[PDB]
């Protein structure tokens, strides 16, 4: 019925991350759960899986030694811990449950494993695990002075996200808030601009409110010609 | 392996198919090839399983086939909602699961709209920080494919350029931004800088000068 995945987690290189996949609506133990990872803007990747009832794990050689898939049927939750995290390990982590059970009572109430079923049918919302050494940092707001266009540059901040609002939420017409760009320094940079009448440049004051919960920073900036 | 075409495009109402090439033990080895549909920022969805089965709720448009080491996903009566990445999957010897690269299916449901490009020079407040970042902003264009080239004194410069991938706007257009990070000396060492954005062969140039 559902696979409740954890929140969002960020880790430093060399650290460990343990993801949890809590299921509801079906008998947890018999159905098999596999973990599929998808790096940002990349194809899906298979990591492993486990049959909770018998606790049998099947990993991918690409993750042998580091990945450790487990499951506590007491709480119908499966955990996939990845150790020795890497900057390259940043990706969205999914857990999927098969179409049908992987272990079946067969009469004689003894167990009998079904055969190589489909195994990816019910997916979880996914969890993002950004593995980087960049620490939390507040943005440095710089004005982009100016049919006239002006905006705010939110540079060298980490991690996501930053919320930008003009005139403390007043000006909400013709405003683009572009996606951030992760530079080679590991800090995201984002831009936000508005389109305003040329006559109002010298009469209407434009202020961009930048908020960053991760660094507990809120900035108000004024853009003038 | 599970090699797939990089992307596929077609008109609405026209059939479209995908290819999924593999080895003897990947696809032809077992009849457990399945196709997934993933929209941006969402979990993938299973469209076909066991080669040609279609799980409950999947529109009868999607149909899976298999001939040797290659599988195929066919979407007849292509619609706008069918715009997403499609992956194939299949079991393999040694109890393993292999994935394909993924095909980007685009439905040409909108007219061609040239990009709107604005260029901002390094702000003097930023220059006081020993950083000269040129910001090039691209917005309101379709389809979401553009190429950005930075020119300094009409000479190309590929050093220190990062451009975000295009996204979906509220008006179903696409947006992207390109940043040219220069040192304060470099920004002042050239008379002018240019941000050329090419979209569907049409190119738009915007330039700035230290002034």
């Amino acid at each position: 019925v559902q696979l409740v995945q954890s929140g969002a987690e960020v880790k430093k290189p060399g650290a460990s991350v343990k993801l949890s996949c809590k299921a509801s609506g079906y008998t947890f133990s018999i159905y098999a759960i596999t973990w599929v990872r998808q790096a940002p803007g990349q194809g899906l990747e298979w990591m492993g899986g486990i049959i909770p009832l018998v606790g049998i794990t099947n990993y991918a050689q690409k993750f042998q030694g580091r990945v450790t898939i487990t499951a506590d049927t007491s709480t119908t939750t499966a955990y996939m811990e990845l150790s020795s995290l890497r900057s390259e390990d940043t990706a969205v982590y999914y857990c999927s449950r098969g179409l049908g059970p992987s272990i079946e009572t067969e009469d004689d109430y003894d167990y009998s494993y079904t055969s190589e079923y489909n195994l990816l049918h019910v997916w979880g919302r996914g969890v993002l695990v950004t593995v980087s050494s960049a620490s939390t940092k507040g943005p440095s707001v710089f004005p982009l002075a100016p049919t006239a266009a002006l905006g705010c540059l939110v540079k060298d901040y980490f991690p996501e996200p930053v919320t930008v609002s003009w005139n403390s939420g007043a000006l909400t017409s013709g405003v683009h808030t572009f996606p951030a760009v992760l530079q080679s320094s590991g800090l995201y940079s984002l831009s936000s601009v508005v389109t305003v009448p040329s006559s109002s440049l010298g009469t209407q004051t434009y202020i961009c409110n930048v908020n960053h919960k991760p660094s507990n920073t809120k900035v108000d900036k004024k853009v003038e010609p | 392996a599970l090699t797939q075409p990089r992307s596929v495009s077609e008109s609405p109402g026209q059939s479209v198919t995908f290819s999924c090439t593999g080895t003897s033990s990947d696809i032809g080895g077992y009849n457990y090839v399945s196709w997934f549909q993933q929209h941006p920022e969402t979990a993938p969805k299973l469209m076909i399983y066991e080669v040609s089965k279609r799980p409950s709720g999947v529109s009868d448009r999607f149909s899976g086939s298999k001939s040797g080491n290659t599988a195929s996903l066919t979407i007849s009566g292509l619609q706008a909602e069918d715009e997403a990445d499609y992956y194939c999957s299949s079991y393999a010897d040694s109890n393993t699961l292999v994935f394909g690269g993924g095909t980007r299916l685009t439905v040409l449901g909108q007219p061609k709209a040239a990009p709107s490009v604005t260029l901002f020079p390094p702000s003097s407040e930023e220059l006081q920080a020993n950083k000269a970042t040129l910001v090039c902003l691209i917005s309101d264009f379709y389809p979401g494919a553009v190429t950005v080239a930075w020119k300094a004194d009409s000479s190309p410069v590929k050093a220190g350029v990062e451009t975000t991938t295009p996204s979906k706007q509220s008006n179903n257009k696409y947006a992207a931004s390109s940043y040219l990070s220069l040192t304060p000396e470099q920004w002042k060492s050239h008379r002018s800088y240019s941000c050329q954005v090419t979209h569907e062969g049409s190119t738009v140039e915007k330039t700035v000068a230290p002034t």
